[PDB]
């Protein structure tokens, strides 16, 4: 009908998918045995987007958990919702990439892409009408940042029409845990720009800033950041999963969202971030939601939107409200922040409403923005990568895999062209 | 599943393995018989009646050193054929352990690992200890890496070794062994962790308040360091780090694979009672030049890469803050081409404490693997010492009498000289 | 190793066992640890060297033993598991 | 009515058939004493197909057991359903062939063929209307691969119209337990091409792989391999012994997948094969069976239909379902994998459905496929056969039996002819 | 049913047969009288009194070696006339046991062989134990089995015999017997299990910890291997292998019937307490050059045929797992004309152990019978040392004095030169 299959690449994307399946299992009322104990018919009217039916009324996620290291799968099984996943779905190698992009993409990834592809083809051929795939991974590792791009290219050739989104985690320079991280990001971004319908850029530093200031959590584990990101995807797909007064879905967002095929990198936003001072009630309106939305503190990107021009903005509302004040607030911010929006595109905001509130809450809203700010990240990655690459530092690990030196050059050329046309689209002039 | 095989070389390797495998046994719960009363699967192999044989080989050329272990408390725990002995040693002669006495027992060691490699499913790396002073610990250690490199082409080998101390020395002819060993540790290794005893001598006295320590007091510190490296592999953590991962973010050029370790906090029980410890304090001590276990000042050089292994009750929030303070310091410097020089690792299980040992039980710890250019000057004193030995031909007849041609001495010095200039290319 | 096998697990020798006439019989002062210690144990005539550490019961030592709780293919292929849901207690 | 005699040859055949008669007795509710304790009336309506009636409601199997070595007779006698048989039907020799093909076919086989044919003639004339015979044997033995070919030749001239069936076991290149195995096979397959309606290539190596991968068995024995074979050949006659949604028998199939008389070599399959862990998940559904109908890890053959074209496919279904999706999973799987089916034959697939599910199970089926991939097995054997025959190695044993030299040359010529036309039908 | 008769020749065969028929009786549970307090029907036969008598003939030309068996613990177990003795021995002379002293008791021994063969219904084969060194074990052993070939053309005759060791030796005129014995084992033998004593010494000193072993320890190991080959005959198994099937899958040409035996695991319980003994481990021990029973290097000669005899708690899958590794080994070589060179044997019951013995019991075991071309170098070593004694005619007068024509000394040497050159033909790969 409209089914989504989830690729779960790397340790970061592995935990991301785990927590996502947990939170939407809560949303759809699925016990960790895999049956149903909920109350409403809208809770299971449209589950089969993400779940597959099994005898005795069992439901299983449509996920493939792929990794080059079998250590993470043990933690996945030891987790709470560990037995809900299909035993044949996990695909793992025996030797990891060691955070080496060439090793992940070419050396060891060729040994596992066959089983990844055949499992994913089984899952795609199980459903009648597939909408698209969702891939969760980071750009700083060896497996998710590596062979994940190989999967992307292979399934791009196999299914061109089905949509493709990547909930990609981008490394930060201010806090980084990997030295070859610029090399992995450089050789992954070239794959991402060529083969991706849409990309969501998640910054762990931004999540840490949010939990420090907006939420004021004393002890942020990775569970909190993952819960935020899982709420982000839940807000993306809640319009698809449940009826709303104004319905939409991923294709609705993407077609209206993407002005040119080169540009598909987007910054998400999640409105009801309440600390203990704001844990009083949800007695709030679309004004308060929008003010919390449009502050760049509440953003989870690595690039201030005020430093660029907002190309396009999209907002999806979870819960039941009236569209009048919603439209008034969107027109309000559009007329207020005139310079931050592009002139050649009137009415830069796309709006959607899903009547069903998120579980454990009664108001929520998500936002997907394409702005000129994202060009600040690619240039900074380029500054790190050029310093890394000028003295051939840390290059023997890549060259021993059997790859040539021109690949880094063409990758950085692709990014330089991308940021150049990005600057041109910023400084579009006249009419 | 993960596996690390132990190839302890020399008397130093025997006594270090005594300290390590004792600490390893208490770390899992292994009784001296070898029975649990699969985190252990990286170091022990299951046997018939439920015993867990340590995955180690103990090798030497003088029989008595291993013979005490055969009569030690863990005698039934280890495999007698894993304990490989020899009738005659090199007696601080690199040539004897390389060409005359080693070749009799070259095959025996390779047959023991044949037993071990059959037990392993996927072996993660090769752990070897030796020293640069003793003859068996240098020459015989050199030839096994020659044969291991061609047998295990793709495999990872680490180089824990004892670097002869700059001032104090237990030998006179040791720099000849040290100079001739650099060719193997340059071309037949992936990561090298030269540590001298003299710096551990200062740290034990200065911080642990023990005025009269023995060789076992240094060895427990070494075993704690190695325990910190593998703690990600043994047990789960928020950021589990494999050997391949930090090998990648440590070696900018294939010739430069000599990081410097650093462990903290190392404090007595009386001192730790009045000192509350946090993440900010423990890392700050790790960049103290007084706590470096290599007699070199990193303040005289520049860092290129630093791997960072937390352990215990640590939170990534305190991790990011601690790195933020350190990056904002003119005293701590970095090379121009490495804007981000960190490799963050987090484990859940705190380090254990050995009964009758030195370290007090601390809820959190910190391990640091700093690759700096300041280690280069430590070699620069060796060539000077080696030059004033070789120019007047001291002790040469011992090596030549074994059957080694005098031209390799000049080549090995020229090899070590080339390593120093390559360290200068990084410094620019 | 004591629990292994109802007959007692094989043990280091004793001075009552040394009896008279075996090759490890010599005068002076005799302690059990001297014959126990492999360095100064004296080998015998056509016999294995005695164990310095106590060794398990002779009846069964075994290199590796496992029967497997797979269930058997007749049971598996006949009784393909029809889904069974637990009748939870009243709440 | 429609009767089948279960001729049994060799240790491989004797064990496989022994596990059969245990399996099919359970499906009909027969105790090892021989009586009928079954409940449903339909459990005892067509038992005369495989069983001759005996006193007290007993049903003796219509099977005759042949082996040169009387040791195996004691084993099957001591089995669970051992006394079920009739010892008037055991016909056995005193000396074995020693895995020598020439000894069985000429030397010692001529003395025992008469008594086997007498028992077969007694069983052939016992029932009014035979459907045919059934042989289970291995191609790597001396009895099953030996006189079993001789029994086929005598029977074919005696009963030409009657359909004969052989579920032969073909030796594997990767796993082989006989050195003269290529010699026995190449001389036995020549008897197969001349006189055979239908042959199945069951390989022990693929039995090993399914037990390793599908069933995830730690210690599968030979009984597990035969029990799987006990499921497979039972499904080809379930439409025969039992009424179905669409009825079928051996003749309705055997006409359908034989395009030319030379090609009767196929790859059997079995639907509901999972390990215990997979049982908790999944849904009971026929699409899962269709995914298991053409499943990769399903079929028994030592060859891969990626490398050839499917000439014909047959699928007999067991259990009560609806007709529709069975013909649609049929139809779609033809459409997408179009290149893998031949173009000169529209509707390459054939199906049958039997209402009664197997004992203890709700749903099952059996897969019958003719593909070009079976030619992969033959050119493998010629690679082993030619190398052994080029130096006349192991020749004196066969030559000592009085046979010529030209019989090897004509046998390989027929296979070289057989694979030539088989390759020709791929490119048509 | 299947039956085997023992024709143990020489002092070595008598001593081995003492060790063997011990291991045989405690394997089934036969009391020393010979009463059970039909797996025995391969090696024991009933009488009117319900007593089980071995199918053995212990024959010697010296009485004392058999006399101690007559005074042994098993005096009443054996049939006294099957214990055949002689007044004077060959005294380590091949010619004395072949033409002068052997012919006196030829009729009595063969008539005993006839009577024991008349007891059996279907005879599978004969097992014969002797040595190439002693005069009784070489000359007299040659003549009886020359005559046994014409009495029983089709009946199998395996040859397990003792090889003069490459370095250590008991006698001096041993190689003259060995060169003059090896012709009979060519035209009249089905398989040869030539082994040297010196190989047992090394494995007894390493694996079993015995620094001071004696022939009781050597003979127990020999009996275990003979217990291994006949185990599938005595007991059931998943893949039961008789003598005939493994006969076929070792012999590529009639001239080559010299496989090498190997047993595993042979390990003292001191080592076996803490040691994992698996199927994949033990077959690697079978392939060990230091564990080979013949003092030659396995790498020198590639393999043409291998026989695997697993026994005990074993499964085919780990056997399949074991064998698949052994083919993926580069330095282990096989001949080009044998892509598959194995014969897998599986049995149920693990081997038994004797009290007062050496071997630690193991739930599983494996016997390996390998036909390789490396063994022929041992014959070449024999050919050198026979050359530098025959050139100056040392000790020739003894054989000539018995009535032996000196040209046979030459012809027997040309037999081995032709025999070794045929082993080289197998080593040539096209
Ligand atoms: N840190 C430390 N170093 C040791 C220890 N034991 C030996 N060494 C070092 O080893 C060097 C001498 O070699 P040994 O370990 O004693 O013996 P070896 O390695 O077999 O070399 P040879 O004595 O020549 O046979 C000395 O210079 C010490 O620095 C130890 O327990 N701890
Ligand atoms: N392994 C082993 N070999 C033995 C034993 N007894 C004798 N031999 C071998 O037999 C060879 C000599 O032949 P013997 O068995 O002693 O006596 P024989 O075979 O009757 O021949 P004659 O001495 O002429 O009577 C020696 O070289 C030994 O190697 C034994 O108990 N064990
Ligand atoms: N936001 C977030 N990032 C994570 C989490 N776990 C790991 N990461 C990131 O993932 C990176 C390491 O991923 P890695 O294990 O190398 O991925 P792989 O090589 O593809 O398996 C680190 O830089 C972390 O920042 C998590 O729970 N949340
Ligand atoms: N699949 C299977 N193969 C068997 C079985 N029994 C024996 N074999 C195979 O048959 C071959 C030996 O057959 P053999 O006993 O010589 O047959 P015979 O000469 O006709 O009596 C071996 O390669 C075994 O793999 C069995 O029960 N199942
Ligand atoms: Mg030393
Ligand atoms: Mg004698």
């Amino acid at each position: 009908m409209r089914e989504i299959v989830h690729l779960q690449a790397g340790q970061c994307g592995n935990q991301i998918g785990a927590k996502f399946w947990e939170v939407i299992s809560d949303e759809h009322g699925i016990d960790p045995t895999g049956t149903y104990h909920g109350d409403s018919d809208l809770q299971l009217e449209r589950i089969n987007v993400y779940y597959n039916e099994a005898t005795g009324g069992k439901y299983v996620p449509r996920a493939v958990l792929v990794d080059l290291e079998p250590g993470t799968m043990d933690s996945v099984r030891s987790g709470p919702f560990g037995q809900i996943f299909r035993p044949d779905n996990f695909v793992f190698g025996q030797s990891g990439a060691g955070n080496n992009w060439a090793k992940g993409h070419y050396t060891e990834g060729a040994e596992l892409v066959d089983s990844v592809l055949d499992v994913v083809r089984k899952e795609a051929e199980s459903c009648d009408c597939l909408q698209g795939f969702q891939l969760t991974h980071s750009l700083g590792g060896g497996t998710g940042s590596g062979m994940g791009t190989l999967l992307i290219s292979k399934i791009r050739e196999e299914y061109p029409d089905r949509i493709m989104n990547t909930f990609s985690v981008v490394p930060s320079p201010k806090v980084s845990d990997t030295v070859v991280e610029p090399y992995n990001a450089t050789l992954s971004v070239h794959q991402l720009v060529e083969n991706t319908d849409e990309t969501y850029c998640i910054d762990n530093e931004a999540l840490y800033d949010i939990c420090f200031r907006t939420l004021k959590l004393t002890t942020p584990t990775y569970g909190d950041l993952n819960h935020l990101v899982s709420a982000t995807m839940s807000g993306v797909t809640t319009c698809l999963r449940f009826p709303g007064q104004l319905n939409a879905d991923l294709r609705k967002l993407a077609v209206n969202m993407v002005p040119f095929p080169r540009l598909h990198f987007f910054m998400p936003g999640f409105a009801p971030l309440t600390s203990r001072g704001s844990q009083q009630y949800r007695a709030l309106t679309v004004p308060e939601l929008t003010q919390q939305m449009f502050d760049a503190k509440n953003m989870m990107a690595a690039c201030d939107p005020r430093h660029g021009r907002y190309l396009t903005v999209a907002a999806v509302f979870r819960g039941r409200m009236s569209m009048k004040e919603v439209d008034e607030q969107m027109l309000n911010v559009q007329n207020k922040n005139s310079s931050y929006f592009v002139e050649w595109i009137p009415n830069n905001v796309k709006t959607a409403v899903c009547d069903i509130p998120p579980r454990g809450l009664k108001m929520s809203a998500t936002f997907i923005g394409n702005s000129t700010a994202i060009q600040e990240l690619f240039k900074r990655i380029s500054e790190q990568f050029t310093a890394m690459f000028r003295r051939k530092a840390f290059l023997h690990w890549y060259t021993g895999e059997g790859m040539d030196e021109m690949e880094f050059t063409e990758a950085e050329s692709n990014m330089n062209d991308l940021v150049s046309e990005y600057q041109q689209y910023q400084d579009a002039t006249a009419e | 599943m993960r596996e690390c095989i132990s190839i302890h070389v020399g008397q130093a390797g025997v006594q270090i393995g005594n300290a390590c495998w004792e600490l390893y046994c208490l770390e899992h719960g292994i009784q001296p018989d070898g029975q649990m009363p699969d985190s252990f699967n990286t170091f022990f192999s299951e046997t018939g009646a439920g015993k867990h044989v340590p995955r180690a080989v103990f090798v030497d050329l003088e029989p008595t050193v291993v013979d005490e272990v055969r009569t030690g408390t863990y005698r039934q725990l280890f495999h007698p054929e894993q304990l490989i002995t020899g009738k005659e040693d090199a007696a601080n002669n690199y040539a004897r352990g390389h060409y005359t006495i080693g070749k009799e027992i070259v095959d025996l060691v390779l047959d023991r690992i044949r037993k071990l490699a059959d037990l392993c499913t996927g072996l993660q790396g090769f752990l070897i200890f030796h020293s640069f002073g003793g003859g068996t610990g240098s020459g015989f250690a050199s030839l096994l890496m020659e044969r291991l490199s061609v047998d295990y082409g793709k495999k990872s080998k680490l180089e824990f070794a004892i670097y002869p101390a700059p001032q104090v020395s237990t030998a006179v002819v040791e720099p000849y062994n040290s100079i001739l060993t650099t060719h193997t540790t340059l071309e037949h290794s992936d990561c090298a962790f030269m540590v001298d005893n003299e710096a551990i001598y200062d740290i034990c006295r200065r911080n642990l308040d023990i005025e009269r320590p023995t060789y076992t007091n240094l060895n427990r510190l070494i075993g704690q360091i190695v325990s910190s490296i593998t703690a990600s592999l043994r047990f789960d953590g928020a950021l589990n780090v494999d050997l391949t991962e930090f090998q990648t973010n440590l070696v900018p050029y294939p010739r430069i694979h000599f990081p410097l370790a650093t462990y903290a906090p190392v404090i007595s029980a009386e001192k730790a009672y009045h000192e509350q410890l946090s993440v900010a304090e423990i890392t700050n001590a790790c960049f103290e030049p007084a706590n470096q276990m290599v007699k070199c000042d990193p303040r005289h050089g520049k860092y290129m890469a630093c791997c960072m292994l937390y352990r215990g009750d640590v939170v990534p929030k305190d991790v990011n803050a601690a790195i933020a303070t350190i990056k904002t310091k003119r005293t701590i410097q970095f090379v121009d081409w490495c804007p981000t020089g960190f490799k963050v690792g987090i484990n859940y299980q705190p380090p254990t404490v050995v009964p009758g040992g030195d370290l007090a039980k601390v809820q959190r710890a910190v391990c640091m693997l700093s690759n700096t250019t300041a280690i280069a000057e430590a070699w620069a004193r060796l060539d000077h010492k080696f030059d004033l030995m070789y120019a007047k031909r001291a002790f040469v007849h011992w090596y030549v009498g074994e059957g080694m041609e005098e031209g390799e001495f000049s080549e090995a010095r020229e090899d070590l000289a080339a390593l120093e200039k390559d360290y200068e290319e990084v410094g620019v | 190793t004591v629990s292994q096998i109802c007959p007692p697990p094989r043990r280091p020798l004793t001075v009552v066992d040394i009896r008279t006439g075996m090759e490890n019989e010599r005068l002076g002062v005799v302690r059990d640890s001297m014959f126990q210690n492999p360095l100064i144990v004296k080998a015998e005539l056509g016999k294995p060297r005695e164990r310095s550490c106590s060794l398990p019961g002779i009846n069964f030592n075994y290199g590796l033993y496992i029967r497997g709780l797979d269930g058997g293919v007749p049971e598996a292929i006949g009784h393909w598991n029809v889904f069974k849901q637990q009748p939870t207690c009243p709440h």
